[PDB]
């Protein structure tokens, strides 16, 4: 839980400090991250920015976070069939569920 | 007693080069040169979520939501020119030799024992069996993985380059040659003899293999996908604006000879690899529990001088020819 | 405590080392000094992971 | 006592430059200019589990599990152009001279004794033997480690540049010349004389070596792999978007003259290195226990003025020519 808590605080401080973010390079896997911090539509911009983001739910953030944590924390291959692997997967799933739920209400 | 060397390496032999590809008409098969190359291109591909659902079946409401947010993806595809019904693949092959000669060994006694065993095996019987097996793979189109499937006519031409000039040419048919059965032929025997000589070190050997497969007008080839590492999920390997196949990807098929695996031979040939691992099958034949393992066989035939069955000896020689890293 | 003792010409290098499996660092240091195989080498003690524990130059005292 | 100076250094001699590579047709060999260099590229490679597993884990399930998740790895390979059957390598070589001249010495007596011993050795016999040995290595392709293996025709051309032009050219055959046997030839003798003169300090010597090896169309060259740190675990040495071989990697093979190694069991020429260390063989001949050690021989021939056998003296002179750091703390 503390990992998700410290993670959400970073996004909150980012949205509360940066007025916005324009187009940036490396949008292949970073498209889901840009949807975490959503600035307001500019006065000189068009009405197709919020329209496309309104009908799109942030669901790739959970996958990117799960893969990031999986690569950050090391595990043993032979231990996959052990009792520890089951509890580890259960904890990661329980955390990912609340994490995805927190962002689900963000766009909605 | 005699122990093994913690560091052992064997340079690979029979190392081929990249395989270039081109397109042409069967009528113009004689004019193989000057055929234009296939240039990779990008196209937008939009697809839904076909992944298997999780253990807990969700409500159907969420499913309809995914349709409202399609997944945009860009991939790379390679298709033959507007007017071309035959694909051409050209790749060279060299025979270095000295398979048994170890590249590096910590202990001299082990190296001497290995060279002695290799010389003894060669004197008893030559590599003609391995050369004959390789000849069949080179003759047939086993090198192609997906391009061969669904082909009208496949024609292979294996030439021999000596001092820069063509010495002896050969023309075979992959379709006529059995995929799961090996048959004897005068040309196959001649090629096997040439390969055995090259491996033994009787002289330089260079063989240029060129295949022509009839696929169809505007068909789509299947080159080797590269690592993604422009939101491109699929990147096709391309050199000099031309599609090609990886050297190892070619040498694996060209080395798919071993068929004496512990199984009943229900499938086709399996490439010599440690632990008899298979990517497609997802299983590993010749498990370490059995005595047929390459490491166990070599350790026994070296320390205890126990010569295993001719089949096991052939498999061990093939592994040494392929080369690798052993010991610790 | 598994400690990897390595020897290199300059503090900046990547050479393998022996695993002492000693109780404390002082033991590994005394062992490296008593068994030092070279005069001008720079002793580098590191843990099982890639983290550098300490280094000692030929003409200098132990440093962490 | 004339104890050895705690600080001793000898600048290396016969330091060559980088070796550029290119491709071309064996026919056009006479005209080789403006050839495009070979650029390194990356290609995905799907590995497998080939490492030798221990006896602790024998459960077959574990092996099948690893095959489920393959090990993705990225490497770098260099292949000749689409249409090219001959590889070309070009590298220069310079002769500085003053091998025995020490770069830095703490004590003057030691330096004077060393210079005296060197002058005495040169007067008794010249470096013609070392020059002749180096000539064979330069003529043949022994400098190549894997490119030479499996070659149809290797042709070496050693030129001589005095004022910046082509003064005297030489053309040899590495295949015809024995790899494990040294034979005398008029050209080899002339080259050895030139090298001996340069080392003695008779004048500047620059030799441009260019080799042409027949490998095959689209073949893969084996340049010097760089050090790392899908993560790329193999980095090929490349300069100016062109493949090349390390200067030290070339100078190491070029100095494979020493053949008096105590083993004398078919190993053949071994690179001149202290303690006769060999990476490939994994064995270090000329161990310190024997009197043939370089340090022991030099210490004896300096403090006790004991001149060892001509072979040992040649090996010691070769080490001094290569240069290095000696002494102790």
């Amino acid at each position: 839980a503390q990992i998700c808590d410290e993670a959400l605080q970073y996004a909150a401080r980012l949205r509360e400090l940066e007025p916005g973010w324009s187009a940036t390079p490396g949008c292949q896997l970073h498209d889901a991250e840009q949807l975490w911090l959503d600035p307001l539509r500019a006065q000189t911009d068009e009405t197709f920015l919020q329209r496309r983001l309104r009908g799109d739910w942030p669901a790739e953030v959970g996958n990117r976070f799960a893969n990031w944590l999986n690569r950050a924390v090391s595990s043993d291959s032979q231990i996959l069939g052990s009792p520890e692997a089951a509890q580890w997967s259960q904890e990661l799933s329980k955390e990912l569920t609340m994490f995805k739920e927190i962002l689900e209400d963000e766009r909605d | 007693i005699l122990s093994t060397a913690s560091v052992l390496a064997f340079e690979r032999k029979l190392d081929p080069s990249d395989a270039l590809m081109s397109a042409g008409a069967w009528a113009q098969r004689d004019a193989s040169q000057e055929w234009p190359a296939v240039t990779v291109r990008e196209k937008s591909v939009r697809g839904t979520i076909s992944n298997r659902l999780k253990t807990k079946d969700r409500d159907p409401a969420k499913l309809d939501a995914s349709i409202q947010s399609p997944n945009l993806q860009t991939v790379d595809v390679a298709n033959l020119p507007s007017d071309a019904d035959t694909l051409k693949v050209r790749f060279t092959l060299r025979v270095l030799g000295g398979a048994g000669t170890p590249s590096a060994c910590n202990d001299a006694a082990y190296r001497d024992k290995l060279l002695q065993t290799v010389a003894t095996y060669v004197n008893d019987q030559g590599f003609a069996e391995l050369a004959r097996r390789y000849a069949h793979n080179l003759a047939n189109a086993r090198f192609l993985w997906r391009n061969r499937v669904g082909a009208e006519a496949v024609e292979v031409r294996i030439n021999h380059i000596r001092q820069g000039e063509v010495a002896r040419a050969w023309r075979f048919d992959a379709l006529a040659i059995g995929l799961r059965d090996f048959k004897a032929d005068a040309e196959l025997d001649a090629l096997a003899e040439l390969i055995a000589s090259g491996l033994s070190g009787s002289g330089h050997v260079l063989l240029e293999v060129v295949a022509f497969a009839r696929i169809g007008d505007g068909q789509e080839v299947f080159p080797s996908q590269e690592l993604i590492l422009g939101q491109k999920s699929k990147t096709l390997y391309s050199v000099r604006d031309a599609a090609a196949i990886h050297s190892q990807k070619i040498g694996n098929a060209l080395r798919t000879i071993d068929t004496w695996y512990p199984d009943e031979d229900g499938l086709g040939p399996i490439a010599v690899e440690p632990y008899g691992s298979v990517t497609s099958q997802g299983k590993a034949y010749r498990q370490p529990k059995q005595k047929l393992d390459f490491y166990t066989l070599l350790d026994n035939w070296v320390l205890r001088d126990e010569a295993p069955a001719v089949e096991q000896q052939h498999y061990v020689i093939a592994n040494l020819i392929r080369g690798g890293v052993f010991g610790e | 405590s598994t400690y990897i003792i390595k020897e290199v010409q300059n503090i900046n290098s990547d050479r393998e080392g022996v695993k002492v499996e000693t109780t404390s660092l002082t033991s590994a240091k005394r062992i490296a000094s008593k068994n030092q195989f070279f005069h001008g080498t720079v002793l580098r003690i590191e843990s099982e992971s890639g983290n550098w524990l300490a280094y000692k130059e030929d003409g200098k005292r132990w440093i962490e």
